[PDB]
RNA sequence: AAAGCUCCUUCGACGAGUCGAGUAGUUUGGGAAUGCUGCUCAAAAUGGGAGGUAAAUUUCUUCUAAAGCUAAAUACCGGCCA
RNA sequence: AGGUUGACCUCGGAUCAGGUAGGAGGACCCGCUGAACUUAAGCAUAUCAAUAAGCGGAGGAAAAGAAACCAACAGGGAUUGCCCUAGUAACGGCGAGUGAAGCGGCAACAGCUCAAAUUUGAAAGCUGGCUUCGGCCCGCGUUGUAAUUUGGAGAGGAUGCUUU
């Protein structure tokens, strides 16, 4: 998977 | 045609938070 | 989001898909008027990064300008002074076709403020631009602190005074040794350098 | 950092100070490649394909005319370094195509 | 109106001293918005993607079948951005996505 | 060499308004001090060293303190411009000495700082108590916190028992030698690589 | 509910017919090192610009363009008051 | 009823509801365009001059402005202006001539906002109309309005105190 940023 | 006082006094949320928690303080410096 | 993909695709202007889209859009914009209103931006990522928002008070106007050089309005295209060793076929306008586009769109909509503009297409005869305009009289604009600077009277006709992006580019307002003559204003700097200063106790 | 000699001329000249090591400024991270930017650029390259001059340089590199490919890419792009970097990029594309086939 | 009723029930729950999760249930809706759907596809959370066939400019969706193929997401091109807007209570939706449904569906 | 071949009389500037402009500047400074009282009329400036080899012997006031200086002095970067400290994010600390000097300057300012509470009836722990709020204060940080030693002392006394021996061979010879190696640094490396290649070939 | 400080494995998106190159006109002290505009070509990812003599190779130092706002110190043969 | 009934998109009409622009002034300011007399023995490079005239656009100031800067130092640190740099580096037929900038001292100082991220357990945002002034509607908007982030960082964690 491709993520823009770490998420809560 | 000049902007209203309320519209000229509107600020952003980040600016409001920053002004709330760090305003210009009253201070003096000892000599 | 999708706008990163649109950015990377808009970089590839010589690809088949972008080339086909540019061809068909050039045909359509050539059949339309010289200045007309776009219902939505045809390059949403470019418009968004230049400051367009999907809010009441933002409009897009598409414009085409004739490209090439500039001709001096002299009779029979010839001069009557000292020889210049050049023709009027090689006279270059000091502003851009983009600046001419913003100026004509501002004259068409004198009640709005030009924010910025961007290239959308070109052919042999015309270059096509899209101009973002903001309504200074709209309450949704006036209540927003990110944009209500443009409602002040100091920003009347920024494109006529060179206060847009292409205007700053043509005025040469950059920091550095390469811009010694133009960074603070060329004429103002010339006046400062040619002013004779005489003090009382000289 | 190499200590200065404390002299006005020569190699490593200059007044002696205790040099510090700096945490790298985030403004200097420009140019560093990101995972999302990798993925998006690879997908856009796959979707859009190549430019005609890129196809010409790829044809020259397949035919093995490396000097002519570099000269043509310099004529198309303008500068020697950009032409060179485009040449290794298209060579990598050719290598990926060959290892796929 | 449904959101107003839910917020009224949550306000009563806060007034009586309960969490809003004690009165409200986890929702299952059709996901929409182009940036949101693209993020869900990149995070591989979408189960099904429906893409309108008449998006102008076409560059907003021209990469999206290839993105779905790369992420292994089932996609389908469907007639009617207005038809998707009827799903999402809008005039127009460029793309819709299903991530998860209820156990009965 | 007289440059009077243009229309020079069109842009001749005279300065009869010099005393009036001094009066206007003094009135503006008085108004600013009255508005800012009891705070000082200016901000605390760091001590920095002038660039180039001509002016690197002298120090002066800079724009503002660095983020590293503020962090090492324990002053948060949002609080610092509100208590009379100028902040410059562009400047870096390449050496320990200027960093330590500016940190000590900030610590001295913070020790001499009196901070009134935002609400008089609700004082906080970071605020100066009322019995310490009264003292003799200053209104010019450029005067109270000036550059005390812009230059190094030009005269010092030592005994002849501790006179340094000096550079062996002489200072003039040392300068000539340093210039010689600076000019020949590439030639020695090139001949060293050539000799290494020859030794590798005929080892 | 928001906000600050301290530490960190990891992540850390950053502006395209734009930059740049050639050519032409114009301009500059920058007629070897300037800026602007038109036509043609047309990018990159520790990348790009700059480092005032052209080029290649290896380094180094500085910033981070192609989006935007902002008082003061400055100008003033127009207007009003003195 | 389906040869019907509608949803969108684009383009129009209206003395539709509410607004806005034009002209004057133009000393100073931001651009465009642009001479010749003159000075070079004459005179097409040049000089006058990136000036006069012409055209467009603001304000009480304008403009510029928080580095794709200067530098090469032990490094300075947004912009503007004064002094100095300096008639200097540099440019120039057949030479008349032209001509900056970094540092340094001072005046004055003030910093910031977006685009590129999924709120996705809830478009939380906004114009307008009617109000009993509680709100209710017609809509805009997901082809993205709020909150959050802007490189000086930040996002995610850990951690224990502070702040309104």
């Amino acid at each position: 998977a491709v993520s823009v940023r770490k998420r809560a | 045609r000049r902007l209203s006082k309320e519209d000229a006094s509107r600020v952003l949320e980040k600016t409001k938070k920053r002004l709330t928690h760090f305003p210009q303080r009253k201070y003096a410096v000892k000599a | 989001g999708a706008l990163k993909y649109l950015e990377e695709l808009s970089k590839k202007k010589q690809s088949d898909v972008v080339r086909f889209l540019l061809r068909v859009r050039c045909w359509e914009y050539r059949q339309l008027n010289v200045i007309h209103r776009a219902s939505r931006p045809s390059r949403p990522d470019k418009a968004r990064r230049l400051g367009y928002k999907a809010k009441q008070g933002y409009v897009i106007y598409r414009v085409r300008v004739r490209r090439g050089g500039r001709k001096r309005p002299v009779p029979k295209g010839a001069t009557y002074g000292k020889p210049t060793n050049q023709g009027v076929n090689q006279l270059k306008y000091q502003r851009s076709l983009r600046a001419t586009a913003e100026e004509r769109v501002g004259r068409r909509c004198s009640n709005l403020r030009v924010l910025n503009s961007y290239w959308v297409n070109q052919d042999s005869t015309y270059k096509y631009y899209e101009v973002i305009l903001v309504d200074p009289n709209h309450k949704a604009i006036r209540r927003d602190p990110r944009i209500n600077w443009i409602c002040n009277p100091v920003h009347k006709h920024r494109e006529c005074r060179g206060l847009t992006s292409t205007g700053k580019k043509s005025r040469g307002l950059n920091k550095g040794h390469r811009f010694n003559k133009t960074r603070a204003g060329r004429r103002k700097t010339w006046k400062r350098h040619n002013t004779l200063s005489l003090w009382r106790y000289r | 950092p190499v200590e200065r000699t404390g002299l006005i001329r020569g190699l490593n000249k200059g007044h002696k100070t205790t040099r510090r090591v700096l945490k790298e400024r985030p403004s200097r991270r420009k140019g560093a490649q990101s995972k999302r930017t990798q993925f998006v650029r690879s997908l856009i390259r796959e979707v859009a394909g190549l430019a005609p001059y890129e196809r010409r340089v790829i044809e020259l590199l397949r035919n093995g005319k490396d000097k002519r490919a570099r000269k043509f890419s310099k004529k198309k792009l303008g500068t020697f370094g950009r032409a060179k970097r485009k040449c290794e990029e298209l060579q990598r594309i050719i290598a990926e195509s060959r290892r796929a086939h | 109106q449904e959101k107003k009723e839910r917020l009224l029930r949550e306000a009563t729950a806060i007034k009586e001293g309960k969490k809003k999760e004690d009165v409200s249930k986890k929702p299952y809706t059709v996901k929409y918005g182009l940036n949101h759907v693209v993020g869900l596809i990149e995070n591989k959370k979408a189960s099904l993607v429906l893409i309108a066939n008449d998006v102008d400019p076409i560059e907003l969706v021209v990469f999206l079948p290839a993105l779905c193929r790369k992420m292994g997401i089932p996609y389908a091109i469907i007639k009617g951005k207005a038809r998707l807007g009827t799903l999402v209570h809008k005039k127009t939706a460029a793309v819709v996505a299903i991530t998860e449904v209820r156990s009965e569906d | 060499n007289n440059h009077f071949r243009k229309h020079w009389q069109r842009r001749v500037r005279c300065h009869f308004d010099q005393p009036g402009k001094k009066v206007t500047r003094r009135l503006a400074r008085r108004a600013k001090a009255a508005a800012l009282a009891p705070r000082p009329v200016d901000k605390l400036r760091p001590i920095v060293r002038c660039p180039t080899v001509k002016y690197n012997r002298r120090t002066r006031l800079g724009r503002g303190f660095t983020l590293e200086e503020l962090k090492a002095a324990g002053i948060p970067r949002l609080l610092a411009p509100t208590i009379g400290i100028a902040v410059d994010h562009r400047r870096k600390n390449l050496s320990e000495e200027s960093l330590a000097a500016n940190v000590q300057r900030l610590k001295d300012y913070k020790a001499r700082l009196i901070l009134f509470p935002r609400k008089s009836n609700k004082p906080k722990k970071a605020d100066t108590p009322k019995d310490q709020q009264t003292a003799e204060t200053t209104t010019s940080l450029r005067t109270s916190f000036g550059v005390e030693q812009p230059l190094a002392p030009g005269f010092t006394e030592i005994s002849k028992s501790e006179i340094p021996a000096g550079i062996e061979g002489g200072a003039y010879r040392a300068l000539r030698k340093a210039r010689s190696d600076a000019r020949l640094v590439g030639v020695r490396e090139k001949r060293a690589k050539e000799k290494a290649e020859a030794e590798a070939n005929k080892k």
